[PDB]
Order: structure tokens, then C-alpha cells, then sequence
């Protein structure tokens, strides 16, 4: 029952302890270790299953390297299985990887809980193996990729229980009324957010007591603010209170066999724009197998017409035999099938990544009952990825093998297109999860391996242990090294064509690094690809991409959810053109005085952590080293009184040993969880009432109760231990040969001898109830005269704590958890454990390799579109996914908004006025009226107004004759730095009729 | 007529509408139900992202069609 959090941390927030515990009792067998098989296997081994066993006794051939990133040219002739085994093993020490030698005896399948059959296994053998599996409770999944086409089939047997359909947090909410008929009204404007047929339980509902016993109730949604649960008159009559918590009930489901499904398939669609294709591909994929039977294992020849017509005919025969797949009067889509024939030998990195992620996640669903399985067939194509044949002719000559690793990509796109990929110049921003997958895909493409091509990848972060769960280029021995650098090296081992072609940098992108990432750097690129973990960075890269007119491939993930976006110069909106939901803020009064959720106590605790151990130290150090500090604080701090008390207290207390730190922490316990609570209760007693005569402490205001310190309570104990240990670190006091675990009896003898001063109310203190209602010099003079003179404390420094969520020995989460939970006890909120507290306080993003590879695969299929400079927006696909559902959907990008001034049409995002040289103001104004029909009304550099048509003559004579750089110097009193090669100027202008008109911006090239 | 809106977390919203209705309109019915401001909503259907100017007819949205409310994600 034991899970390594230091490795699995981020995945654990996606799957949960239970699912991962089942996963670790599941043996998995993968048949076929070409690209598809190895992608699936990589993801499953990373996720952590009891064992992985691979079967593939076929010899390695050069063409196998198209997508099989663990094969090298040296491996040629040896068996795929044998050669791959050790490289999969290095991905996760906890998962043994074995090789099954022979599958002559199907009976061997009994050792496994999930069997996966890839592209190497014949249909006849798939049906046999599936029948063995289905009839003896072994979960079966198959998948196949053929060029830009692919599918997957799932059969988990007659009995499969889904334990959690979505992986979402259960809904929760506060209740203000429950009527006799069962109508449940939410408190105030809070949305229950349930769906008809959800189930809930209740606690704290006063007057209905058996309704709190854990019984579930089926939900009938009435509006956003009410639902119904069936009559409750039999349980009592509602008085007040109440919290509902949603429960996911189990669901039993049935799968059919592969055989039954071949002729009555149940589809999940990969793209709803393409739904009429699933049946057709379903026929086509079966036909490829019939074809192989008739041609001695061989697939249709690449780009071959005779064979395509054979396939069209095989499909036609099949629709007669399986009348139910197309249905009545639906013709065989002959062009589709012809392309499937044409491409049948293609092995495409993006498609292999898409299916590898998807199918790996289906494997994990099958082991665990977490998430809703795919039921039962999905088909996919990315035909829009094909270049225009005008630019890259596709035929038997262009598509033919050339005896290289790229032969099965060439099979689809042709040699010249493949060479163009090799000559691309690309910037990758990030070398984490998306970054590693991206570079693997690029290695497989040969992207940047041509003498005109290159890759730059930058990332300033170093490899941490939890990274290894989804950043498959890194090993335990790489921990501490730099991501971009290790990644770059790793992919060159995978494809040596890239040796010397990847520039791995350790710089962060942003305004501060524009000297490195400068005009010349950016202008040289063909496109940019993001691999980032936050929104501000994405926004910055998007802006630069607009300014330098470069395409941008964007993606992102959150657990099982993911998306792709394309930003194309002079065609689409940019990333920053649209808004995402912002993070909801907790009100200040709720944090300070009236918390009702653990999220609130965690925020509070995190902030106390900052103040106690970081901010107060930083302040003291500034005060001791800056002789003006006190004067500086007075004029400029919002909270003056706070900063001065924090210095005063930090310097009078001054512990000499660890015992003193224990005492400080115990007294802090008393202040925070006893005295401050008694104070809040002095101002608002339990029974206190509001203006209308209603009880004050209702709804979101939960009446607290002060804590009596009890060292046997885990949270009380750890508050003191962690608080003492951190204090000690601040003051440079050695912790108790701190390798020692903290000892209850030892702390108790110190705490037991303490005199803990009694609480005295304060009748002056007024507490802020709502955020609207406002609230909080000679004590300040007093507080200044109390401060020690800094030459009293020569060479005295405090050591500020730099918060680090991922070191379990450092006391930080220990403290925040305990501090949160003590306040939770105050307010009768359920306490949380360290993992949960770390997720919230640490703003950890849930992450798993399956979603990461799939989404990356999708990006690398839009990439093909950039190589062909596609200008038809209808060809591009923004993608949206949730593998938990499973759901895939796509949308054509939005066009850039357009304007007009006079008779000129322009792109509101992408067009600008490029001016060569440090032009004089008058020459610029003149150029615009003469060449653009624009009378400039206002012209600005950032914040500062350089010219305006209302300026009177004296002022205009000052400016008109100045070059722009000098015009900026005159206004901003500040020089332009040496390195700056461009300046953006915003303008307002009137058109030829003297009307204000929106226009592009100006770039000055210095 | 009825249409459906499925979110990226699997939630299913039902809407009463007319093909004469604007997307702007639909977004505001969605706001009524979920509390999501129109400018944050990404609706997709049949390979197109629905835009503010247009109508349900312009995207060819029949009765019992399902639209998807999707998101962009910050992880990577
Ligand atoms: N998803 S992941 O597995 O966690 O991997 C994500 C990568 C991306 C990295 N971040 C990174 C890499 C290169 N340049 C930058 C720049 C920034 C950044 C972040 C916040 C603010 C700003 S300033 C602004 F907005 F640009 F003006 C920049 N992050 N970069 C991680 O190191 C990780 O490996
Ligand atoms: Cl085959
Ligand atoms: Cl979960």
C-alpha cells in the first residue's frame, strides 16, 4: 500500500492513491514494439504498473526508426523486444520490464491483467487473442497507425466497474434551506454546480439528523441555485445549517468482443467535423488486413493505384458483409480509402504520439476503474497535414524509400518535403514535459538536421526528482543538471543526425533577456513552439511572435485535459487576443476572520509562514544595512506600524538556543489559536445577532472555539516543532542534531514548565465584517525609539526562509499543514494532510505523461502545415482534449480582425508601419499624410506623449526637428539604451475626411 | 428547440433556443446557468469555434446538437 510521493507527486494529483495502488498490482503485456508499442510502453512504465512485459521477436530494420526512438542503427538485425527492454527499464526503477520470447502458447496471456495489441499483430491473431482475453477476464486493447490515420479499440470484458467517471473534485456547497418536498436551496448566490443524476450526501443539516448519516440522494436540478432530493418529511423538519458533498457512485459496464464490434461497432469520435469517416475507416482498416492476407503479409504499396483500387473493392465487399457499419444507402468514400491505401506504410511521429498517449491512458483506466473508458472504437485522421501537391508532388517516385530512418515519413510526404523539415530553424521555449516530448518528436522528424536548419531550446530550470515521472529524457542521475542541456544531449543519442544542431540555452525568455533573444535571433527563425507552464510567459512569447511575424505553436495541459493553438502571421488571432477564466480571489474578511474551507486556512497559514520566517527576516536585514530605512519606510510603506513591530519583535525576543524557539512557537500557538479567537468572540459572541435580528454566525460564518494545546494532537505538536525549527534557522541556531526525529516527551518538558499568560480582551478592537465596510502618529514615534541602534548588532544577520514545497525535510509544508489545521480546528473545518496542503499552498499543477505526449503529437501535426506555409485558415486545427472522458474536439482558428482607413485594409494584429532609421518628427508626420492619407493626432512611446496636433507653436518648434530618439530624450529626460534597435510608437490619426480612425502601430528601425 | 452544451469536465447543460438566436444570446444563457462571463466562453461545434456576431443557423445547428465549451490550459 506504499506510493513514492517524491517521484509521483504530480501524477498522484491526477490519478489518486487508490488508482495508483491498483496500477501497481497490474501486469501489462504489449505486443509489437515499433513506434506505437514503444510509445504506449514508455507512458505506462512511467505511470507505474506492477510489471511491463513486451513481445516483439521481429528484427530491427532501418525504417523502424521513423518513430521508434529507442532503436539505433547499430541495433539492426537484432530483435526489437530485446533491444528496447533495457531502455524502457531505465524509465522507472519500480517497474520491471521483461521480454516474452514466444507467444506460440496463447495460454501465457493468463499471467497478465491488460493485453495491448499494436500494429504488428494481424487481425486474425487480434480476434483470437481478444477472444482468449475476453472469455477469461483479461482486459484487451488494440491500436494501429497507418500514415496520418489511426485507431484504437477497447474491450474490458463483460464486467467492468468505473469508480470515478471524470476525476473532477466532487462538488460541494452550503445550504440555507431544505423544504419538506426535498427542495434544497443554496446559501445566497452560491451555485451548487451539480447535474441531474448526481448523488450527494449531507453534514451539519440541523433538524434532519438521519440525512447526515452518509446516505446518498439523487439530484434533480431546479436552477443554478436549487436542487431536489426527494421527500424528506420522514427525516424531520429543517432548522438551519448544512453542507452537501457530491459522491461518485460506481457504474457497472459491458464491452463486446472485437469480433462482435467488427460488424456492429460502437464509436467514439476523434473529431465531430469528421464523424461520417469513422465507419469508412473502420471498413478500411479491416480491409488492410484482408489485403495483407492476400499478399503474404504485405500492405499496399506506397502511392500505388492498383493496390488502392484493390482496397476500394475489398471495402465494398466488406460493406455488403457488415451492412450495419455504413448503414442504408451510404456509399464507400473511395478517395478516403485510396488515401488510406496510399499511406498504409507511413509511420508518422505525431499520430504515433497521439495514439501512444491515448492508449496508455486507456491502459491505466483498465487497471484502475479511474476515468471513463473508451467504448469501444475510435478512428482518427490528420489529412489536413498533407502539403499542397502543387508544391510537393506526391507519387511513387517522390515517396519511395531512400534507405534512411525517414523512409516511412517520406512514404507520406515525399522526399523534398522531408528535406524542408530538416532545413527548418526553430525555437523551443521550455524543456520540461512538453519540451522533452517535443524534442523527441523533432528528433524523429529529423527537424533541423539539414545544413540550413537548427533547433534552439531554452529553459533556465534544473531537473527535480518529480520531473522524471513525465520528462522521459531525464534520469535520476541527471537530477540537479539543466533541463535544456540534458534533453538536447539525450535526443542526439536517439537521432545522431541532430548532433551539433541543437543549441541548448539556459536563459529565460522575457523583457530582461532581449539582448540575447534579439532582432537578429528572432528574424532568423521559421517558427516558434511553446512548451511553458504559465500564462505570462506565453503572453510574452506571443507578443514577440506578432512583432517578428513568426508562427507560434502553442499547447498546454492540466491533468487529463489539454489544448493546442496555432497562431499564424497575417491570418489568425494571437494567443493574447482571447481571455481565459482568471483565478477566483478569496475575500480578505473570509481569510482574516471567517474561513469555511481548508483553502482559506491554508492561505492564511502560508501567509503567516511568509511573515514569520521570510518577510520579518528581510526587514531586519534591510534595517541593519540601510541607514535611511526607517525614514524610507515612513513615507512609502502602506503598513508602517506592521513593519516596525516586526523589526522590534524580531530583535527583543532573540532566542539563544532551541529551547527558546520551542517557547516562542508555543506562545505563537496560544496567540493564534486561543487568544485571537477569544478576541473575535469578545466582539461577536456565539449567540450574537445582526441588524435584522438574525444570528450573526450563520452560513459562511462558522463560530469558532479556542484550542487548548495538547501535544498528543498531531497538528498542535507539529506546529510547535516546525515553528521552532524554522525560527531556529532564522536565528542560526543548530536544530537538535536535527537528524533526530522530534521527541514528544522532550518538547513536553519544556512546554509543561512554561507560564502561559492569560487572555485579556481589548474593548478598543473593532473587526472588519465585510470588505466594503472600511477599517485599520505617537505610538509610531514610540516604536522608533524602541528600535535597537544597528551598531549594537554588528554583523548580525537573520536567514530568510526561501519556500520550497518539494523538500520533505525542511519543515515548510510540515508548518503550513499544521498551522492550517490548527485554525481548521478552530472553525470546525476538516483537517487536511500534507499532500493536499502541498498541492494548494504550492500551486502544484497536476500532470501526467499520457496527456503531455498526446497534445505534443497534435502540435507536431499542425507543424506540417507551417512547413507548407498554408494560408487557408480552414486547414488548421486548434485542439481541445480530456482523456478522462475521453473527449477530442477541434476548431478552425479565428481570423485576425481587420480594419480600414481611407481605402486601405489592414490587419489589426499583424500590420504595422515600418520606418527605416531615426527619422525626424516632422518627416514622419509628413510621410504619413503624403503616403498614407493620415493626419497624425497623437504619437507616443510607451507611457509618454511625444506629439499631439493640439500642441501650440512654441512647443511644436521644440520637437518637429528632432529625431525620434532625441524626441524621447526631451520628454522622458532619459536616454535610449545603446543595445535598443527598435522602438514601437502608437498613434491616433484622422483620415482624409478628418475623422478619427483606428490604425496600425509604427515600428522605428534604428 | 433544445440543444446541449458539454463542458470539458463532462458536465451537460441543456438550453432552450431558436436557430434565429445569436451566439451572443447562447453565451448569455450559458452565463445564466454556469456563471461564466461570455468573453471567457469558447464554444465549438463541428470543427468551428462559434463567434459573437453570428447565428445558430450560420453554423448549421439542428435540434439536439451538442456544442462543446472548452478551455486552454496553463500546464506544460
Ligand atoms: N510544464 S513543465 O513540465 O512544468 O515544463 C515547463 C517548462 C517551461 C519553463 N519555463 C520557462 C522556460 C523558458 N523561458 C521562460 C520564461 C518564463 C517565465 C515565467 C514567468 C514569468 C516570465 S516573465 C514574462 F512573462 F515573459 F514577461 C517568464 N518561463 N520560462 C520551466 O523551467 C519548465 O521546464
Ligand atoms: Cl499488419
Ligand atoms: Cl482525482
Amino acid at each position: 500500500g506504499e506510493i513514492d510521493e517524491s517521484l509521483y507527486s504530480r501524477q498522484l494529483y491526477v490519478l489518486g492513491k487508490e488508482a495508483m495502488l491498483k496500477m501497481q498490482t497490474s501486469n501489462v503485456l504489449i505486443l509489437g514494439l515499433k513506434g506505437l508499442g514503444v510509445e504506449i510502453a514508455k507512458n505506462v512504465v512511467l505511470a507505474g504498473v506492477k510489471s511491463m512485459t513486451v513481445f516483439d521477436p521481429e528484427p530491427v530494420q532501418l525504417a523502424d526508426l521513423s518513430t521508434q526512438f529507442f532503436l539505433t542503427e547499430k541495433d539492426i538485425g537484432q530483435k526489437r523486444g530485446d533491444v528496447t527492454r533495457a531502455k524502457l527499464a531505465e524509465l522507472n526503477a519500480y517497474v520491471p520490464v521483461n521480454v516474452l520470447d514466444s507467444l506460440d502458447d496463447v495460454t501465457q496471456l493468463s499471467q497478465f491483467q491488460v493485453v495491448v495489441a499494436t500494429d504488428t499483430v494481424s487481425l486474425e491473431d487480434k480476434v483470437k487473442i481478444n477472444e482468449f482475453c475476453h472469455s477469461s477476464g483479461i482486459r484487451f486493447i488494440s491500436s494501429e497507425t497507418r500514415g496520418l490515420f489511426g485507431n484504437t479499440f477497447v474491450d474490458l470484458g463483460d464486467e467492468f466497474t468505473v469508480l470515478d467517471p471524470t476525476g473532477e473534485e466532487p462538488r460541494t456547497g452550503m445550504v440555507s434551506d431544505i423544504e419538506p418536498d426535498g427542495t434544497v436551496t443554496m446559501l445566497d448566490d452560491n451555485r451548487h454546480g451539480l447535474e441531474d443524476g448526481n448523488f450527494v450526501r449531507f453534514s451539519e443539516v440541523e433538524g434532519l439528523d438521519k440525512l447526515n448519516d452518509g446516505t446518498l440522494f439523487k439530484v434533480e436540478v431546479l436552477g443554478p441555485f436549487a436542487f431536489r432530493i426527494g421527500s424528506v418529511k420522514e427525516y424531520g423538519e429543517y432548522k438551519k445549517g448544512g453542507i452537501f458533498t457530491e459522491v461518485k457512485v460506481p457504474r457497472k459496464i459491458s464491452f463486446k468482443s472485437l469480433k462482435q464490434q467488427l460488424s456492429n461497432p460502437e464509436f467514439v469520435f476523434s473529431d465531430f467535423a469528421k464523424f461520417d469517416r469513422a465507419a469508412q475507416l473502420h471498413l478500411g482498416f479491416q480491409a488492410l488486413h484482408q489485403f495483407a492476407v492476400r499478399h503474404n503479409g504485405e500492405l499496399p504499396r506506397t502511392m500505388n493505384d492498383e493496390d488502392a483500387n484493390e482496397l476500394i473493392k475489398l471495402v465494398t465487399d466488406l460493406s455488403v458483409q457488415q451492412p450495419e457499419v455504413l448503414g442504408e444507402g451510404v456509399d464507400v468514400n473511395e478517395d478516403l480509402i485510396k488515401e488510406l491505401s496510399y499511406q498504409a506504410r507511413g509511420d508518422i511521429p505525431g499520430v504515433v504520439a497521439f495514439f501512444g498517449g491515448l492508449v496508455a491512458q486507456e491502459v491505466l483506466k483498465a487497471c484502475s476503474g479511474k476515468f471513463t473508458p473508451l467504448k469501444q472504437f475510435m478512428y482518427f485522421d490528420s489529412l489536413e497535414s498533407l502539403p499542397d501537391p502543387k508544391n510537393f508532388p506526391r507519387n511513387e517516385k517522390t515517396t519511395q524509400p531512400v534507405n534512411s530512418r525517414y523512409d516511412n515519413q517520406i512514404a507520406v510526404f515525399g522526399l523534398d518535403f522531408q528535406k524542408k523539415i530538416a532545413n527548418s530553424k526553430v525555437f523551443l521555449v521550455g524543456s520540461g514535459a512538453i519540451g522533452c516530448e517535443m524534442l523527441k518528436n523533432w528528433a524523429l522528424l529529423g527537424l533541423g538536421s539539414g545544413s540550413d536548419g537548427y533547433i534552439v531550446v531554452t529553459d533556465n530550470d534544473s531537473i527535480e526528482k518529480s520531473n522524471l515521472n513525465r520528462q522521459f529524457l531525464f534520469r535520476p542521475k541527471d537530477v540537479g543538471k539543466n533541463k535544456s542541456e540534458v534533453a538536447a544531449e539525450a535526443v542526439c543519442a536517439m537521432n545522431p543526425d541532430l548532433k551539433g544542431k541543437i543549441n541548448a540555452k539556459i536563459d529565460k525568455v522575457g523583457p530582461e533577456t532581449e539582448e540575447i533573444f534579439n532582432d537578429s535571433f528572432w528574424e532568423s527563425l521559421d517558427f516558434v513552439t511553446n512548451a511553458l507552464d504559465n500564462v505570462d510567459a506565453r503572453t510574452y512569447v506571443d507578443r514577440r511572435c506578432v512583432f517578428y511575424r513568426k508562427p507560434l505553436l502553442e499547447s498546454g495541459t492540466l491533468g487529463t485535459k489539454g489544448n493546442t493553438q496555432v497562431i499564424i502571421p497575417r491570418l489568425t488571432e494571437s494567443y493574447s487576443s482571447s481571455r481565459d477564466p482568471p483565478e477566483k480571489s478569496i475575500p480578505l474578511c473570509t481569510l482574516r476572520s471567517f474561513p469555511n474551507k481548508i483553502d482559506h486556512t491554508i492561505a492564511w497559514a502560508k501567509s503567516l509562514f511568509q511573515g514569520y520566517f521570510t518577510d520579518s527576516a528581510e526587514n531586519v536585514n534591510m534595517y541593519l544595512t540601510q541607514p535611511n530605512f526607517v525614514e524610507q519606510t515612513l513615507k512609502q510603506s502602506g503598513d508602517v506600524k506592521g513593519v516596525l513591530e516586526s523589526i522590534s519583535d524580531s530583535l527583543s525576543s532573540k532566542p539563544h538556543n532551541f529551547e527558546d524557539c520551542i517557547k516562542w512557537a508555543r506562545l505563537e500557538f496560544e496567540k493564534k489559536f486561543n487568544h485571537d479567537i477569544k478576541q473575535l468572540l469578545f466582539n461577536f459572541p456565539k449567540d450574537a445577532k445582526t441588524s435584522n435580528g438574525e444570528p450573526f454566525w450563520s452560513g459562511a460564518k462558522r463560530a469558532p472555539t479556542p484550542l487548548e494545546f495538547d501535544i498528543y494532537n498531531n497538528d498542535h505538536f507539529h506546529f510547535v516543532v516546525a515553528g521552532a525549527s524554522l525560527r531556529a534557522y532564522n536565528y542560526g541556531i543548530k536544530s537538535d542534531d536535527s537528524n533526530s526525529k522530534p521527541n514528544v516527551d522532550e518538547y513536553k518538558s519544556v512546554i509543561d514548565h512554561m507560564i502561559i499568560p492569560e487572555f485579556t480582551p481589548n474593548a478598543n478592537l473593532k473587526i472588519q465584517v465585510n470588505d466594503d465596510d472600511p477599517d485599520p502618529s505617537d505610538e509610531i514615534d514610540q516604536l522608533v525609539s524602541s528600535l535597537p541602534d544597528p551598531s549594537t548588532l554588528a554583523g548580525f544577520k537573520l536567514e530568510p526562509v526561501d519556500f520550497e514545497k518539494d523538500d520533505d525535510t525542511n519543515h515548510h509544508i510540515e508548518f503550513i499543514t499544521a498551522c492550517s489545521n490548527c485554525r481548521a480546528q478552530n472553525y470546525f473545518i476538516e483537517t487536511a494532510d500534507r499532500q493536499k496542503t502541498k498541492f494548494i499552498a504550492g500551486r502544484i499543477i497536476p500532470a501526467i505523461a499520457t496527456t503531455t505526449s498526446l497534445v505534443t503529437g497534435l502540435v507536431n501535426l499542425e507543424l506540417y502545415k507551417l512547413i507548407d506555409n498554408k494560408t487557408d485558415i480552414e486547414q488548421y486545427k486548434n485542439g481541445f482534449v480530456n482523456l478522462a472522458l475521453p473527449f477530442f474536439g477541434f476548431s478552425e482558428p479565428i481570423a485576425s480582425p481587420k480594419g480600414e482607413y481611407n481605402n486601405k485594409k489592414y490587419d489589426k494584429i499583424w500590420d504595422r508601419f515600418d520606418i527605416k532609421g531615426d527619422i525626424k518628427l516632422s518627416d514622419l508626420i509628413e510621410h504619413f499624410e503624403k503616403d498614407e492619407g493620415l493626419e497624425i493626432t497623437m504619437l507616443s512611446y510607451g507611457v509618454s506623449l511625444l506629439y499631439a496636433s493640439f500642441f501650440p507653436p512654441k512647443k511644436l518648434k521644440e520637437r518637429l526637428n528632432l529625431p525620434i530618439t532625441q524626441l524621447v530624450k526631451l520628454v522622458t529626460k532619459k536616454d535610449i539604451p545603446a543595445h535598443v534597435s527598435t522602438m514601437i510608437l502608437e498613434i491616433c490619426a484622422d483620415d482624409k475626411e478628418g475623422e478619427d480612425v483606428e490604425v496600425p502601430f509604427i515600428t522605428i528601425h534604428l | 428547440m433544445q440543444i446541449f452544451v458539454k463542458t470539458l469536465t463532462g458536465k451537460t447543460i441543456t438550453l432552450e433556443v431558436e436557430s434565429s438566436d445569436t451566439i451572443d444570446n447562447v453565451k448569455s444563457k450559458i452565463q445564466d446557468k454556469e456563471g461564466i462571463p461570455p468573453d471567457q466562453q469558447r464554444l465549438i461545434f463541428a470543427g468551428k469555434q462559434l463567434e459573437d456576431g453570428r447565428t445558430l443557423s450560420d453554423y448549421n445547428i439542428q435540434k439536439e446538437s451538442t456544442l462543446h465549451l472548452v478551455l486552454r490550459l496553463r500546464g506544460g
